[PDB]
RNA sequence: CUGUGCG
């Protein structure tokens, strides 16, 4: 089972959550952790497409 | 015993070492006994040893030294695909 | 014997301590000490109580061993006789009365 | 008694008149220690009321003989004409009857009441009745389920439109922003006048700017006249204590004489001695440094000179010659101990240096100071430097002896210091510091700080402090530096924000170490509460009012202003602000539990102890029963009996339907009885079938006292962090009253389920069902209770104990609490003494405390000195009692949790703090009213929610451990300072053990690899500075985490050992050689006590006799043991203030059942500096004397590690101290080899390159492969002792035993390596094995950082015979061939006859 | 001791039980002098009769 | 009960 539908970086996010690899994550830390390096920093495992 | 009865001008000398199974008194080859090993052995112990180098040095000295005996006993086989994991081409080429 | 025998088969004892010893010499000079010979796992020659065989050639070393020597190294090459065919060379001097 | 007083010179109840004076001894004989202690008191105190009268003196003697042993003819006419005297009383009173035999059997028989004994009168006194009238009246119990869920449906109906609706909830919404605006009010000061500026605020802070911006732009036989300064002054400095002069007087002067002739020797043969060494070395303006630390004028010390040599000549020949013939080894003196010391020279020389005093500014603008914020990264190093240094001189002035002035005084405002001490403290290559005070002690003084460049003393300023509470940062200029360094990394997410919070981070360090407060550690912990409650949804109304904290100085608002800008640029803004919200909870709990940097020991006593009887009386007085000194026997008046039935009665009246009285100290009835009711009957999580029943002169008792004593407590405090913690000593018969409820609530409690107080089981189930809970997004409630202890009453334990079933496991009988409801009945009229100290200073003296004293002191009675109440349960008295009552009642709280808002609430309790996880069905904002009723619920108990209780699904927290989604908060700092704080240093064995397992449990807790090798350096410059030197043992510098995870105290010194000996050829051949004999002695073979006999003879032969066994001749032996170290702690242990080892010691601690640490490592720097080292024959020696036998040796074997490795011969001057260390190798090898596993032999490779952000956090298991059969028990350890060192078993061992039959009768006899493995550890000192055997490893997992695994060495165990024993594969084919061949001659059953009875059965064995 | 166990066999004709206590027996000592674990737990298993 | 130890 994944998270408890929690973005997991900013810990104030129930919303149209995209899960990284075992936990959720929200749109703009998605985005934020994105354009600045590959991996997560949170579970350090690639992130999604 | 080896000891000079409780007395002596001259004490604690002439050591004898061992390099390549050769005995050498002070740097002269005295001789090599023959020892058999048929392969599997060898591999066994070239499983514990301790880094790369020292495997390098006791793989590249082993032929000069089966130059004095005669054993290809060692499994041709399947077996040396395995001790193929240390990949030493130069050391089974270096002899010829 | 209860293992039929099947334990070791002493042949193989010492021709894996012998095998040992020399692919441990063939990566480093070392001294032919008892250092050398104590501190190998495969030296399991001072038990097998029916010690009629020895390894190849150090057979006296080995016998000096269960008599707990402490030598270091010396010419161990009992093949040509050194206890044997000695030249006798021998004479006596003067004395002094206490 | 004639037997007794004939032991102290006493007479045939004993007067000695001879003179003016008499001695009078009275003894008295009782073989129980409680009646012992009671009759030694009453002795004591009836004595000490006669000379008051007697002197308007008296030698006064009690003899309490605990026995009645005699010495007339021998033991026969003593205890049989007593047994035959109750005898014949038995054949012909009634409570003395009782008492006669009750008074002598042993200590315990038929005399030790434990909680089976009510068996004396139960009696009454006219008061019983009343009591449970007013205690028992409204407990029925026995009421039904149904009618009690009606009853809490209606009152939750009740409750959500009465006090919910209405708004007097206590708990509230978040409102983030407005938590951060209150947080700015409270903290932030925007009112106040101070700077902006740490530096201009704290007087110490400027000072530390001043000397480090002061030494980084100016500077930062030259060094051989000053080392000869500094032994001569090491030489009379010896001289100085060991009173080899009649009077201190003439002690210092003579000191001085000598001090001033050796500067006139040095003023001539030099060309500039004190122009240039002296003015760059130990020398001020106009003063030359002194014995005792003192600095005296050279003039005035001239002066003195004149006298006593002019008054009284020929005082130098006989000065010396008392001298001379008293120590003939400090004769180095030689021209200075002589005639006038040229007094001419002298005023020249003091008219040359001509310089102003030091002013010691005693009063308490610009702000040039280069805005620290905007300060390079050598800089800041360099203040944190400045400030050990500075700290580390306080804390030497702190150990500065109490002497006398020779010169005459004329505070103020200002004081020309002439007869001052002063600590040196070494900057630069020429400007050294000067620390000047004038006090001495322990007390805070009023200190100034002077630099010395070229001579030039500088005024650095002056401050006002008390130097026990600057021990943290003396030697810790680098790990505090590594924290904020880890601290500022853990916000590597926006790098930017780092930037800003670093700088501010290492200014709130330091101002934080420049200013220990109380007020900042409760400002920190305040703001630790805040961070928990912003990281949840709901908190309490009452938050912000408790973590406001009076400032009453600048120092306090600096820190306030720097922690709470902090807290805002982490947490404010309105989008972008909570980006990693993990970290920066993460960060700013541990900027809160900064707090633990602050040393926690009472910077006044005396106000501490007042504030504490303030805490123990306000709520009593508040209350309405502080009856005062009510009878101490246990006889109480008519109105303390009234005072005290209200008492009761107004705990016990509190309603249903009221909410104005949510805050006062009582329980409702109606309440409790519903509690007992659904516990009773199995209706709760726990239950009232218990199992392993508790149930395991005092004459006439009552439900007041027993007539023996009053249950008389003497109130205290314990030093915490925040706030001091209650404290109550209690006499001995009341301590065992306390022990026996403690027992029986202990174990009700381990029949219970959810308590976890002393059940470790189920605080790690506790902890895994947060965790699981946080990560599912349950509803966790961290909940604290306010005033547990001071709220809490015995009789609210009598009112539940009455009604609980407590049934028996095998019985069902319902088993009568009759003893323990009269102990707790003892407890309600309990006594506790206020302390002397606040009485005084409450007699010589607003404050509701202080006006209590004033109203009690005349008015109604006389001085108080005793307080009886019926709440105020004492903290640590019915500690267990009440996480009884905390448990069920929680219990019950969430029964009806699940009944009324249809929740699954799980709760765990700790008597003081709980947690309730709840799991809510189908943000918090429609449970807020479900929290309001739990609080409201409470508070009609005794378990007022505490505003420090949070309610969220972000965070949980228990025990000090806070839960975060998906991890753990490792609360760095806490771990840190407790490594840096509490140094015990008695020893500097046991100080680097202590200090070793600090830094592993640590570790655990993912500090870094990074701070502990810090650490560990600093605690070996501590050790260093003591004068012990450094050692090849103690603190384990560049470590890694497989030093820590999967290693022990022995394998770190053993990789201590190895980094000693780079380029490993020889510790490599002592591994080959350990493992050798190990795979000698597990193998099996012949190897279990010649290796006894062959270690018992010490380090050399046993090592030579170890080697024997390989093949280790004369030459590789004394190759071997060419490698020495001074080992002081040889001859046994050193002397601070028949040597058996510490094993027997750890073992008897084992089977048996105030100062403040600046004050211990100053006595700790002091022993180790005097005769403390033993030579075998009783002398001791200084330190100094055996180091200064070493000789320059140089020839590559003491060159490899100098001052810890020595050579053979380099020690052939002192040779008794004198270890091979590697024998200390070997024996930590094959202990390891013991404890871990065989991975201890291999040699060390590493990974090559290897990237994991310094974040990669992740927990790790103990890789330990442990091979001593995993139990170890006690009796092991005993048998085998007994076995190999019988004469060491039956000495200095077992004396206090009753349990050696089991340990006799081979109890799993020979251990696998408990012969040999115990001896390694028996014979070295600093080894210490069975200890860690005897113990589990605490930890079970190691939270560590990626970045440290990738970096760790890789070592595992490499089998030695090359694969080459069996190859198992043969093994089973063997045995299956062996088998099918030996069927295959006659049938045979398949059984387990016809396969163990086989030889090739090895498959037992290969793990 | 081997005259002793000489005529128990002799008592225990065509011996295939006291042969047994004999296979035992040599198990036993195989484990024991062959070193493995068996010094002292013998001693408290043989002292109750 | 007794210390000269930051280089
Ligand atoms: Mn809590
Ligand atoms: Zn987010
Ligand atoms: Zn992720
Ligand atoms: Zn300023
Ligand atoms: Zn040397």
């Amino acid at each position: 089972l994944y998270g408890r539908y929690n973005c997991k970086c900013c810990w104030f996010a129930d919303t149209n959550l995209i899960t990284c690899n075992d936990h959720y994550l929200c749109l703009r830390c998605h985005q934020t952790m994105l354009r600045n390096s590959e991996l997560c920093h949170i579970c350090w495992k690639p992130l999604p497409t | 015993k080896y000891s000079y009865r409780l007395s002596g001008p001259e004490n604690q000398e002439d050591p004898l070492v061992l390099k390549d199974g050769a005995f050498y008194v002070g740097g002269e080859r005295l001789s090599t006994y023959k020892v058999e090993f048929t392969g599997d052995l060898v591999v066994k112990a070239l499983g514990a040893l301790e880094d790369d180098e020292s495997v390098v040095s006791m793989l590249h000295q082993l032929w000069p030294y089966l130059k004095a005996t005669s054993q290809v006993i060692l499994f041709q086989q399947e077996d040396f695909t395995i001790v193929h994991d240390l990949y030493k081409k130069q050391l089974t080429k270096s002899i010829e | 014997y209860t293992d039929w025998e099947l334990g070791l088969s002493p042949q193989q004892i010492c021709t894996n301590f012998k095998t040992q010893l020399v692919l441990s010499s063939m990566v480093n000079p070392l001294v032919l000490s008892t250092s050398c010979l104590k501190s190998f796992f495969w030296f399991n020659e001072v038990l097998e109580l029916e010690d009629d065989s020895q390894i190849e050639l150090a057979e006296l070393t080995d016998f000096a061993l269960m008599v707990k020597n402490q030598n270091v190294s010396r010419a161990m090459f009992v093949e040509d006789i050194a206890m044997g065919y000695v030249v006798s060379n021998f004479e006596g001097v003067r004395i002094s009365l206490s | 008694e004639l037997e007794s007083c004939e032991a102290h010179a006493c007479q045939a109840d004993g007067f000695k008149l001879t003179g003016k004076t008499l001695i009078l001894l009275e003894t008295f004989v009782r073989v129980n220690p409680d009646e012992f202690e009671k009759k030694w008191k009453a002795d004591m105190s009836k004595l000490l009321n006669l000379k008051h009268d007697l002197q308007k003196t008296l030698v006064p003697i009690v003899d309490g003989r605990s026995n009645y042993n005699n010495r007339f003819v021998a033991d026969w006419v003593i205890e049989r004409i007593r047994w035959l005297l109750i005898e014949i009383l038995k054949a012909s009173e009634d409570q003395e009857y009782q008492r006669l035999i009750h008074s002598l059997s042993n200590v315990k028989n038929q005399s030790l009441g434990l909680e089976n004994l009510e068996h004396l009168k139960r009696n009454s006194l006219d008061y019983d009745e009343r009591l449970n009238e007013s205690l028992f009246i409204g407990l029925k119990g026995d009421i039904r389920e149904s009618t009690v869920r009606e009853e809490l449906i209606k009152l939750k109906l009740w409750f959500k439109d009465e006090v919910f609706s209405k708004g007097l909830g206590k708990f509230k919404l978040t409102d983030r922003r407005e938590l951060l605006e209150s947080l700015s009010s409270l903290g932030a000061h925007l009112d106040s006048d101070v700077s902006s500026c740490p530096f201009c605020n704290n007087k110490l802070m400027e000072i530390v700017y001043n000397v480090t911006f002061s030494c980084v732009e100016r500077t930062d036989t030259h060094s051989n006249i000053e080392k000869h300064y500094l032994s001569v002054l090491s030489l009379c400095n010896k001289i100085k204590g060991l009173k080899v002069f009649n009077t201190r007087r003439n002690t210092l002067l003579f000191l001085d004489l000598i001090m001033v002739n050796l500067m006139v020797d040095i003023s001539d043969s030099c060309q500039d001695a004190i122009e240039s060494l002296r003015k760059s070395g130990l020398i001020v303006g106009q003063m030359v440094m002194l014995v005792n630390d003192r600095v005296l004028d050279i003039l005035e010390a001239v002066k003195l000179i004149r006298k006593k040599i002019g008054t009284n000549p020929n005082w130098v020949k006989n000065c010396s010659k008392i001298l001379e013939r008293s120590h003939p080894e400090i004769w180095h003196h030689l021209s200075t101990l002589i005639k006038q010391p040229d007094f001419n020279s002298l005023i020249s020389i003091a008219q040359h240096l001509v310089s102003d005093r030091p002013i010691m500014r005693y009063s308490v603008k610009i702000c040039r100071h280069k805005l620290f914020q905007e300060m390079s990264s050598f800089e800041q190093m360099r203040l944190f430097k400045t400030l050990s240094s500075i700290s580390l001189s306080l804390i030497n002035s702190m150990k500065t002896s109490f002497s006398s002035r020779l010169l005459v005084n004329e505070y103020f405002g200002n004081v020309r210091l002439r007869e001052c001490y002063a600590q040196r403290f070494y900057l630069a290559e020429s400007l050294v510091g000067f620390l000047f005070y004038q006090k001495t002690g322990e007390r805070s003084r009023c200190y100034s700080v002077y630099l010395s460049d070229n001579g030039v003393m500088s005024e650095q300023g002056s401050f006002y402090c008390d130097p026990k509470r600057f021990f943290l940062p003396v030697f810790s200029d680098e790990v505090l530096a590594g924290m904020c360094e880890e601290m500022t990394s853990w916000l590597d997410f926006d790098t930017g924000l780092m930037n800003d919070t670093g700088p501010i981070l290492r200014l709130l360090v330091l101002a934080i170490l420049c200013s220990p407060s109380k007020r900042n550690q409760t400002f920190l912990q305040g703001l630790r509460y805040f961070l928990m409650a912003f990281a949840n949804q709901i908190h309490h109304i009452d938050l912000t009012s408790k973590l406001v904290v009076e400032c009453k100085s600048s120092s306090e608002v600096v820190v306030q202003r720097l922690a709470v800008g902090l807290f805002i640029r982490l947490l404010s803004g309105e989008s972008d602000a909570s980006l990693f919200f993990s970290r920066r909870f993460k960060y700013l709990l541990n900027v809160s539990y900064l707090c633990h940097l602050i040393t926690k020991e009472t910077p006044d006593r005396l106000t501490d102890q007042i504030k504490c009887f303030e805490k123990f009386i306000e709520p009593k007085v508040k209350f309405g029963c502080a009856v005062v000194n009510p009878s101490l026997n246990g006889k109480l008046t008519v109105d303390q009996e009234d005072i005290m039935i209200n008492g009761l009665k107004k705990f016990f009246s509190k309603s249903l339907r009221d909410t104005e009285d949510v805050q006062t100290p009582g329980v409702c009835k109606e309440l409790l009885n519903y509690c007992v009711s659904l516990f009773n009957r199995g209706k709760l999580k726990v239950s009232g079938e218990l199992k392993n029943n508790p149930f395991r002169s005092p004459t006439e008792f009552t439900s007041i006292s027993s007539n023996s004593g009053n249950l008389k407590f003497g109130l205290s405090y314990k030093e915490q962090v925040g706030s001091n913690r209650e404290l109550y000593v209690g006499d001995l018969n009341t301590k065992l009253m306390t022990r026996l409820v403690e027992d029986f609530s202990e174990a009700v409690g381990n029949s219970m389920k959810y308590t976890c107080l002393n059940s470790e089981k189920e605080f790690e189930r506790a902890i895994c069902d947060m965790k699981m809970a946080v990560n599912n997004g349950d509803l966790s409630c961290s909940y604290d209770h306010s005033k547990w202890g001071p709220t809490m009453s015995p009789a609210l334990f009598l009112a539940l104990l009455q009604m609980l079933e407590l049934r028996t496991p095998v019985d069902r009988s319902k088993i009568d609490l009759d003893s323990v409801k009269s102990i707790l009945k003892w407890h309600l009229h309990k006594v506790v003494e206020v302390p002397i100290n606040v009485a005084e200073a409450y007699c010589i003296g607003t404050s509701l405390s202080e006006e209590f004293f004033h109203q009690t002191m005349q008015l109604n009675g006389q001085i108080p000195s005793h307080i009886m109440s019926v709440l105020d349960m004492g903290q640590g008295i019915l500690h267990n009692t009440s996480d009884l009552y905390g448990l069920i009642t929680e219990q019950f709280l969430c029964y009806a949790l699940d009944l009324l808002y249809d929740v699954i609430p799980v709760s765990y309790t700790s008597s003081d703090d709980q947690i309730t996880l709840i799991k809510t069905p189908s943000d918090a904002a429609e449970w807020l009213e479900m929290i309001c009723f739990h609080e409201f619920l409470s508070s009609k108990l005794n378990k007022f929610v505490s505003p420090k209780s949070v309610i969220g699904t972000f965070v949980a927290e228990f025990k000090s451990r806070f839960f975060v989604m998906g991890e753990e908060t490792p609360l760095l700092t806490k771990f840190v300072a407790a490594a840096l704080h509490n140094v015990k240093c008695k020893t500097p064995t046991q100080l680097s053990e202590t200090i070793d397992t600090i830094c592993d449990q640590c570790i655990a807790n993912g500090v870094s690899t990074k701070i502990v090798t810090r650490i560990s350096k600093r605690v070996n410059q501590l050790i260093r500075y003591s004068g012990y030197g450094e050692t090849p043992f103690g603190a384990i510098e560049d470590q890694d985490v497989k030093d820590w995870v999967d290693g022990s105290r022995g394998y770190r010194l053993q990789r201590k050992i190895e980094a000693i000996f780079h380029d490993d050829k020889e510790t490599s051949f002592i591994r080959n050689c350990a493992r050798k004999v190990f795979n000698d002695i597990k193998r099996g073979r012949i190897f279990e006590e010649n290796l006894i006999n062959l270690i018992g003879r010490g380090g050399d032969e046993a090592l030579t006799g170890f080697l024997q066994y390989a093949g280790c001749s004369e030459q590789e032996v004394n190759r071997v043991l060419n490698y020495r170290w001074v080992n002081l702690s040889s001859f046994g242990d050193l002397r601070l203030v028949e040597e058996v080892p510490t094993l027997i010691k750890t073992l008897q601690s084992k089977l048996s059942r105030q100062s403040s640490v600046a004050s211990g490592f100053i006595g700790f720097c002091k022993s180790m500096g005097s005769k403390c080292v033993r030579d075998g024959k009783g002398g001791f020696l200084y330190i100094k004397e055996v180091y200064s036998g070493v000789s320059a040796c140089t020839c590559e074997i003491c060159a490899l590690k100098p001052k810890i490795i020595y050579c053979n011969n380099s020690l052939n001057k002192v040779s008794q101290f004198s270890k091979p260390i590697l024998w200390d190798y070997f024996s930590l090898v094959l202990t390891n080899a013991c404890e871990l596993g065989e991975w201890v032999f291999s040699t060390v490779k590493e990974p090559q390159k290897p990237l994991n952000n310094q974040n990669f956090f992740w927990a790790v298991k103990p890789k330990v492969v442990r091979q001593i059969e995993d139990q170890l028990g006690m009796n092991h350890v005993l048998q085998s002792i007994r076995r190999n060192y019988p004469v060491l078993f039956d000495e200095h061992l077992t004396p206090f035993m009753n349990d050696l039959q089991v340990s006799r009768t081979m109890d799993s006899g020979r251990l696998k390596f408990l012969d040999v493995c115990i001896a390694l550890d028996m014979m070295n000192e600093n080894l210490g094995i069975i200890s860690h055997l005897l113990k589990t490893r605490d930890n079970s997992v190691y939270i560590v950082k990626q970045s440290d695994c990738a970096l760790a060495h890789i070592r595992q165990s490499s089998y030695t015979d090359w694969e080459l024993g069996l190859s198992p594969q043969q093994i089973c084919t063997n045995f299956k061939t062996q088998l099918v061949l030996s069927s295959m001659v006659n049938p045979l059953v398949l059984s387990t006859s016809c396969l163990k009875s086989f030889f090739w059965f090895n498959e037992v064995l290969e793990l």
